[PDB]
């Protein structure tokens, strides 16, 4: 794919059959589904076997496998009861997941989002050291594509925090690592995260030294005290426009916060130089 | 030129193309300035427009900028993944807020109707007893470079409304909202028509000074003006319908037909198509030239209001076909 | 003209790395005077600093070396007299050590001074061995003068 | 190589933290350095010719046996079978150069004593350094509110490091007073060879 000559070398990379990968890919599964379950006994062999894993799930390209190998994980992290493969050592396999984000094909990554986002969204396993260790997957996940996913991150990262200015600018500058961030533009991550504390609900408007259009109120005003009577006589046409007009008048000042608010920070993750203005 | 030398991640024989063509120029690469330098500035010096926010751990209120992604948004929408949808809509969630900002808020007074018609009775007559004290008052205090540019932002805003109904999704929302604008720019229209003919029965010279400071409804002109010879078919449709819908509120208002030619909207319409076929681009040409036809063939103000109008309609119809560059299609001088 | 190649050699494409100042003119002259990515000095924004640190250095050695102390005393554990003393003893170490691990470095047709000479000068010397930094016999005229002496002996 | 190895020995021992790349790799120094440095014949039957035929670890220990969890009892006692030699006769032969200090492929029974012994090394290595550390720790001991979203519950165990063991080393080299009883009285330095401790 990448058009690279092919050198003279022993052990230099082949092609392969459709038929024979397949035939292999088949072997493989049975192999390592029929050695997982007696992950009690390995002793000697628990490393080389999390290594093959941890290769594979690397290297792969075939969905499948990589699908298969994820689901074992999970089964690990989530139903296992007995002593773990070596405690805190398929977090070591989870780490080489993060792979998945350069592939081209986000149907492994979303899988592996998914269950990023079960494991952070458990209230058993909270403050717990794997919740310590999984910090490189929830950013990447903030920084996800997905908009959906994006703001799932998002949103559980508001929950967490604390909702006044001062702490969450202390945060940001002092509480947080960007490390994993730092190809990035990572500071709309850090504008949304700002904007959480503030207040969404009220309404909103220009201020009175500002410049808009002319007011009705304004034109009407030297009729104040002017009683008189129209010479044509008022119609239900005539009575449903203004009942219209009304009901657009009303509608007019309903603007809130959030309405400019929100827009904003979604519209940062498509252009930097608003990001930086932000 | 100097904006091909980047590092390696950047094509790198651009970059040393570059790099070979400035050093065989040599001397001549540093000598060819003859200005000083091009600087950008803001045309006045006041505080820009703002509202007030609230944060949580605080007890007063601060002033956020009312412009901040206005830019981006419209070029996000007129300007045409899976994700594109909604990065659409939340550009279209803005502009139709910064819309509304634009335009105010108002309370009127409950027998809205009575004044309204009353209005109309005092327009149709001559009356001259209606007091404008409130609109000779000088306003000597605030800037008029900084309404001109809120004049220049809010047409633009209208601008990609009304382009916003090429897009299936969008186009029962803006529709609706443009039908609501225009008669709420009647209703201002009758008024000022009102006002303008008080001020013109009152020669004087007394140092009372002009009204205050607003923005100006006609941007819609403007905006229609630019949206006439469009591409897409509904933007064209719309804007004649904007026209359409004024005319129908402003008959009903009056509540006849006979004397709605008699404000000062109109006049105005017709100076902007006219002026529009004396510009320098041929979509600004051929879009005066449509809403010339359509104020003749679709609105039916009178026949003086057309004896009185001719000879412009004439000098600038001859003027579309004699400026108009022959190398060019033919399609704008066809319709003149 | 100039043979700009499909490809750049891997030298060319670096991702540059923090370089140290040389040349032996100087930093920080305010005078009218560089590398893409010059390293950041080194700096401490609050502690107790350098000169706190090194004058506790040796009441550390003392106490670590002493067994313990007991609460509501420390510092004063060599007498004013004793730590002048030990002090000339680190420096006279220090030249000492390092004149000889020179010479022997030199002697041996090295340009540079590597750990190896040090290591070799304080086991031989000093007998310390500091960890976690990575033959005779004799000949045949020996052999034979032994034989001989042997023989004779019976 | 031999760092996993290390690593149970240490928690072994008692150490429960994760120690650090280069107290794993000092360790492995001093024991290869040792290794490398590496009736019966003298009993009272041998004074004459012809033979005739015959006829505190404990308690810290137990300790910790009786405060330890299913789980991390079936996690100590794995870690208990940690073996520099076993079943890795070719890795520990090429690791401590048996050809080039001696005569290639001795016994098996020096290979089993080679383990013992080094087993033995890293376990008082590392209970020397956890006296050490306490030590240090005791005696140094004598502001962000709120809280985020991956801060530790608790943390405040850390691993030994490297001038731990460094100090334990120059304390277990250290030779008794008798072995310099015949200096008494001069100023000669004594000289002698790398302690097998």
């Amino acid at each position: 794919a990448s058009g690279l000559r092919p050198q003279a070398d022993p052990n230099a990379p082949t092609e392969m059959k459709a038929y024979d990968l397949e035939i292999q890919t088949n072997l493989i599964l049975k192999a390592i589904e029929v050695t997982a379950m007696r992950m009690e006994i390995l002793g000697d062999n628990r490393r080389p076997f999390l290594s093959v894993l941890a290769t594979i799930v690397e290297k792969s390209l075939h969905i499948p496998l990589c699908e298969k190998i994820l689901e074992m994980v999970e089964g690990w992290v989530f139903r296992s009861e007995g002593t773990w493969p070596t405690l805190k050592e398929k977090t070591a396999v989870l780490h080489k997941m993060i792979s998945f984000e350069h592939r081209t094909d986000p149907t492994m990554l979303h899988k592996f989002l998914n269950l990023v986002l079960r494991i952070y969204e458990d209230p058993k396993i909270t403050r717990t050291e794997l919740t310590v260790r999984m910090e490189h997957a929830f950013l990447i996940g903030t920084r996800a594509q997905d908009v959906e996913m994006r703001n799932k991150f998002m949103s559980i990262f508001d929950k967490c925090l604390s909702k006044t200015a001062s702490a969450r600018l202390a945060y940001v500058i002092l509480g947080q690592n960007w490390d994993t961030l730092a190809d990035s533009y990572w500071l709309a991550q850090a504008s949304q995260l700002l904007l959480g504390a503030v207040d969404m609900n009220p309404t909103i408007q220009l201020h009175q030294d500002d410049f808009r259009t002319l007011p009705i109120s304004q034109l009407v005003a030297p009729y104040a005290k002017d009683s008189r009577e129209p010479s044509v006589m008022i119609d239900d046409k005539f009575e449903a426009f203004m009942a219209n007009h009304r009901r657009f008048l009303a509608e007019l000042g309903d603007v809130r916060a959030r309405d400019v608010l929100e827009p904003l920070m979604q519209l940062q993750h498509i252009d930097a130089n608003f990001a930086h203005e932000l | 030129l100097f904006d091909h030398l980047k590092p390696h991640p950047y094509s790198h024989f651009h970059a040393h193309t570059t790099l070979r063509i400035l050093g065989k120029l040599g001397g001549r690469n540093r000598k060819f300035m003859t200005e000083a330098l091009p600087v950008t500035f803001q045309q006045y010096v006041d505080d820009r427009a703002s509202f007030d926010l609230r944060l949580i751990g605080s007890k007063r209120d601060r002033a956020f900028p009312a412009h901040l992604g206005i830019d981006l948004a419209i070029q996000k929408l007129t300007e045409i993944r899976q994700y594109d949808p909604y990065y659409k809509r939340q550009a279209l969630n803005l502009i139709i807020a910064q819309t509304k900002l634009r335009v105010g808020f108002d309370s009127v007074p409950e027998d809205l109707p009575r004044l309204v018609r009353l209005q109309v009775e005092d327009l149709v007559k001559k009356n001259r007893d209606v007091d404008i004290s409130l609109f000779e008052v000088s306003d000597k205090e605030r800037s008029i470079a900084k309404k001109n540019e809120e004049q220049a932002l809010l047409k633009r805003l209208l601008k990609a409304l009304l382009y916003a109904e090429s897009i299936p999704e969008f186009k029962q929302e803006v529709d609706a909202l443009l039908v609501n604008l225009a008669r709420h720019f009647t209703l201002i229209e009758i008024g000022r028509s009102v006002i303008d003919m008080k001020k013109a029965y009152t020669p004087f010279d007394t140092k009372s000074g002009e009204g205050p400071l607003f923005i100006d409804n006609r941007v819609l002109s403007e905006a229609i003006l630019e949206s006439l010879a469009n591409e897409n078919l509904e933007v064209r449709e719309a804007a004649k319908r904007l026209i359409k819908e004024m005319h129908n509120a402003a008959v009903t208002v009056f509540g006849s037909p006979m004397h709605v030619p008699r404000m000062t909207f109109w006049s105005s319409l017709a100076s902007t198509f006219c002026h529009g076929c004396y510009e320098e681009e041929w979509f600004t040409k051929q879009g005066g030239a449509l809403g010339i036809q359509t104020l003749l063939t679709e609105i039916d103000l009178g026949d003086l209001w057309v004896a009185a109008k001719q000879i412009e309609f004439v000098r600038a119809l001859m003027y579309v076909v004699k400026d108009m560059p022959q190398d060019l299609p033919e399609k704008t001088r066809r319709t003149a | 003209k100039l043979p700009i190649p499909k490809v750049l050699h891997d030298k060319a494409i670096q991702m540059p790395q923090p370089v140290p100042n040389i040349g032996g003119a100087g930093s920080g002259r305010p005078t009218y005077t560089q590398p893409a990515l010059p390293k950041t000095p080194a700096f401490q924004l609050e502690g107790e600093g350098e000169r706190v640190l090194n004058k506790k250095k040796l009441d550390e050695l003392v106490r670590q070396v002493c067994g313990g102390t007991a609460e509501g005393q420390d510092g004063n554990m060599l007498t004013p007299e004793v730590e002048e003393s030990v002090l000339n003893m680190a420096d006279a170490f220090v030249d000492n050590v390092l004149h000889q691990a020179c010479r022997n470095a030199k002697e041996r047709g090295s340009k540079v001074l590597e750990i190896r000479d040090i290591q070799l000068v304080l086991e031989r010397v000093y007998n310390i061995r500091i960890p976690g930094y990575a033959k005779v016999q004799p000949n045949s005229n020996w052999i034979k003068k032994m034989s001989a002496v042997q023989a004779a002996k019976v | 190589a031999n760092w996993f190895e290390l690593c149970q020995m240490m928690y072994v021992s008692g150490e429960t933290g994760e120690p650090s790349l280069e107290t794993t790799g000092i360790i492995e120094d001093i024991v290869r350095q040792q290794v490398i440095e590496i009736g019966l014949p003298w009993e009272p039957a041998s004074f004459y010719s012809v033979e005739v035929p015959e006829r505190q670890r404990l308690r810290k220990a137990d300790e910790r046996t009786k405060a330890m969890t299913k789980e991390e009892y079936v996690t100590w006692s794995e870690f208990r079978q940690a073996s520099f030699t076993y079943r890795k006769g070719k890795r520990f032969r090429e690791w401590a150069g048996f050809g080039l200090v001696t005569d290639s492929k001795p016994s098996d029974d020096i290979i089993d004593i080679l383990g013992f012994l080094t087993f033995e090394m890293v376990q008082t290595l590392t209970e020397e350094a956890l006296k050490i550390k306490e030590q240090e720790d005791l005696h140094r001991e004598r502001l962000t509110g709120g809280g985020g979203l991956f801060d530790p519950p608790n943390e405040g165990r850390t691993p030994v490091e490297p001038r731990h063991i460094q100090e334990a080393f120059r304390r277990l080299q250290q030779r008794p007073k008798k072995a310099r009883a015949m200096l008494n009285g001069t100023k000669l330095q004594q000289r002698t060879q790398l302690k097998l401790f």
